[PDB]
């Protein structure tokens, strides 16, 4: 139903903080109906320019309807997402809410990857699981996990940026690895799919070294050269980690990291960003600031 | 055909 989303976008003027309750039915929808249609879709997104791709979010709901806002809402433009939708943010359930709606609703226009925070290893305690229990119920939460797992990982858009939320892996040699993996998948301690979520590009590192998180890896510079080479791209487009400005590159402009909830829990005191992608792959980048 | 270039100028929202 177009009610549940223009319920959504009603809060839009209002001063940042304003619960919306939708009923645990039309959210339930929400995950069972966008559910079916993540599976409908490849794992690995071959996707087309031009789009609009943004980084995490963190439950910022009213920072996400900014970004909507400029960007032109659904299906004024068209979206990625590099996962990480919940914790952190006060207003979790809102931010996933809207973006299954619309995915539901223009579901070959609005597209979501999965993020390391969509676990129920990570939903719990971070502060979502949290939201749901308080809210609503703990079954709701499960639900919501069963959805998550359904999730694709990567996208590709027109076989030159590659697009995930943590970034490489030693572990991948071939695209067709991740579209192996069949959903729904918890994600795992170590391997493939964790590495494509939880990894970071280091600068001091050479190779592959350990990762300040506890799990994963941090890669440098040379990886990054010799993955675009060995794969016919030009860009890698990753978020998962806060960066000031929004945006920040790693090697020589080979790749970009996004992250697109400004003021980040906080304090931190940061911005964010999206990429402007156009029909002749051209990035421009437009920043968020922390609002008054 | 097409390959990823970067506008320099970035815009403040
Ligand atoms: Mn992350």
């Amino acid at each position: 139903l177009d009610s549940i989303i223009g319920r959504l976008l009603e809060v839009q003027g209002s001063r940042p903080g304003k619960n919306v309750q939708l009923t645990e039915n039309e959210i339930r929808g929400l995950c069972l109906k966008s559910r079916e249609i993540f599976l409908s879709q490849p794992i690995l997104l071959e996707l087309e320019a031009p789009l609009k791709i943004c980084g995490d979010i963190h439950g910022q709901y009213y920072d996400l309807l900014r970004l909507f806002e400029y960007g032109g809402f659904p299906p004024e433009s068209n979206y990625l997402f590099l996962g990480d939708y919940v914790d952190r943010g006060k207003q979790s359930l809102e931010t996933i809410c809207l973006l299954l709606a619309y995915k539901i609703k223009y579901p070959e226009n609005f597209f979501l990857l999965r993020g390391n925070h969509e676990c129920a290893s990570i939903n719990r305690i971070y502060g979502f699981y949290d939201e749901c229990k308080r809210r609503y119920n703990i079954k709701l939460w499960k639900t919501f996990t069963d959805c998550f797992n359904c999730l694709p990982i990567a996208a590709i858009v027109d076989e030159k940026i590659f697009c995930c939320h943590g970034g490489l892996s030693p572990d991948l040699q071939s695209m067709e690895q991740i579209r192996r993996i069949m959903r729904p998948t918890d994600v795992p301690d170590q391997g493939l799919l964790c590495d494509l979520l939880w990894s970071d590009p280091d600068k001091d590192v050479q190779g592959w070294g350990e990762n300040d998180r506890g799990v994963s890896f941090t890669f440098g510079a040379e990886v990054v050269a010799k993955f675009l080479h060995k794969h016919d791209l030009d860009l890698i487009c990753r978020a998962h980690q806060v960066v000031e400005d929004g945006y920040e590159f790693f090697a020589k402009r080979q790749l970009v990291t996004l992250f697109s909830a400004p003021n980040y829990c906080g304090e931190f005191d940061n911005a964010g960003a999206m990429m402007s992608v156009d029909e002749t792959l051209m990035c421009s980048f437009q920043i968020l600031k922390p609002a008054d | 055909n097409a390959r990823v270039t970067f506008a320099e100028a970035a815009e403040i929202i």
